């Protein structure tokens, strides 16, 4: 007798090919999932772009640094202001 | 008419035509591994392939071997087997002064 | 025996339970290789997607953060500017305190008869001798017209001595009288043929004496920039 061999053997290609399948589908979903993630990264890093640059702009006493030139110029001012006030008002009523 | 008187239509064992001897029961279609060779042995040498074909190869299935045909000269058995070591086999067999008859079936 | 072997019943099964294994052994390492490279195709491919739109997105996000650093830039500038524009109106501003607290002092003197009789007879006077007419109009404020009417023969007298080459006939106060907001004191003398006048006024001479003192006086607290 042979085919109580050769049907072992068969039964034996038989659960091969399905292992093989399985192997097929294993890939397929992973050719999928590779789009899936893809996608996922990208938007992520989309998101984290927007995010430096909202951090950038959000984030990145002027006028401290003058008033000490502001208070020289009131001083020289008011310094010989009576003076020159003075001289102008004893200009006009005396010619 | 069951009792026929037929002929000499081919030669021997050896070299004739296997058209009208064999039958697709003889060989194992559809198979990534598994495949039929025929050979034909000398009578003299037909003990000597019982005991000896399925190690003239590896992966040889064995107890596969049946006797096809048989002449005045020779005796034709067919052997099952991985497609892989058909070779190896067939030149073994030829080394053994065995005649592997070349068959492609599909 | 329809039975053709050379092996123990056992042994064909042990031979047939060989080749089997054999069988799925290859099976499992097939599969096994199948999902290696369905991996390695998973990173690669997966790498490949992202990148082709990183790529994308960097070069916008490049650009978009290339004109922020500017606009940083263009804001410090602006400060810059501004502070110092507001050095510069400071300056401007405090030239024109004096002046104006210079008006306000002369419109002090203008409500002061005590003293502003006297700078008003000395006005009038100044003015008939750069118009040196012997008829002159006289224009002033509505307020003033009574002080003045009171010290004509003054008028005539202090100029019949100043200029002996010119004497002096008669003086006319104008009926249009000065503006309230124009004018704090002083006159304004015309001739008969009102071709020529003569703005006499506080406010007038203060703006022609600010015409070329301002400079001078902005020249001297500080220095040209």
């Amino acid at each position: 007798s042979q085919k109580n061999g050769i049907a072992t053997l068969l039964q034996a290609e038989k659960e091969a090919h399905e292992i093989v399948s399985k192997a097929r589908k294993y890939r397929q979903d992973k050719l999928k999932q590779a789009k899936t993630d893809a996608a996922k990264e990208i938007d992520s890093y989309k998101i984290q772009k927007d995010k430096e640059l909202k951090e950038f702009e959000q984030k990145n006493k002027a006028e401290a640094g003058v008033q000490g030139e502001l208070a020289e110029i009131k001083k020289i001012a008011e310094k010989k202001k009576d003076d020159v006030v003075k001289i102008l008002i004893e200009t006009v009523i005396k010619p | 008419n069951l009792a026929a008187a037929e002929r000499k239509k081919t030669g021997d064992l050896s070299v004739r035509s296997l058209h009208d001897i064999v039958k697709p029961e003889d060989f194992v279609l559809n198979s990534e591994h598994l495949t039929t060779v025929l050979v034909a042995v000398p009578k003299s040498l037909k003990s000597d392939f019982e005991k000896s074909y399925e190690t003239l190869s590896k992966n040889v299935v064995p107890a596969s071997a049946s006797v096809i045909a048989e002449d005045a000269e020779y005796v034709l058995f067919n052997v099952h087997l991985f497609k892989k070591n058909v070779q190896e086999f067939t030149t073994a067999a030829r080394e053994k002064k065995f005649i592997p008859r070349e068959f492609n079936y599909s | 025996s329809s039975a053709i072997t050379a092996l123990t019943p056992n042994q064909v099964n042990d031979e047939l339970n060989k080749m089997q294994a054999f069988i799925r052994k290859e099976a499992e390492e097939k599969a096994k290789e199948i999902q290696l490279k369905a991996d390695q195709e998973y990173e690669i491919e997966k790498t490949n997607i992202v990148r082709n739109e990183t790529n994308n997105i960097d070069g916008n996000f490049k650009s978009k953060l290339k004109k922020a650093m500017l606009s940083q830039q263009i804001t410090k500038s602006t400060i810059a500017n501004k502070m110092r524009l507001k050095v510069l109106s400071a300056r401007e501003q405090s030239l024109d305190g004096i002046f104006e607290e210079t008006k306000e002092k002369l419109s002090g003197i203008a409500n002061n008869r005590d003293e502003y009789k006297p700078i008003l007879q000395s006005l009038i006077v100044e003015a008939l001798l750069k118009l040196l007419e012997p008829k002159a109009i006289v224009k002033a404020l509505e307020r003033d017209v009574d002080l003045i009417e009171s010290m004509k023969d003054d008028i005539m007298r202090e100029y019949g001595e100043k200029a002996q080459r010119a004497p002096l006939e008669e003086i006319v106060i104008s009926n249009d009288y000065l503006n309230k907001d124009l004018v704090s004191g002083g006159v304004v003398v015309s001739n008969a043929s009102d071709k020529i006048e003569i703005n006499n006024t506080l406010e007038e001479r203060l703006k022609l004496l600010s015409e070329e003192a301002l400079p001078a006086i902005r020249l001297e607290l500080y220095g040209p920039s």
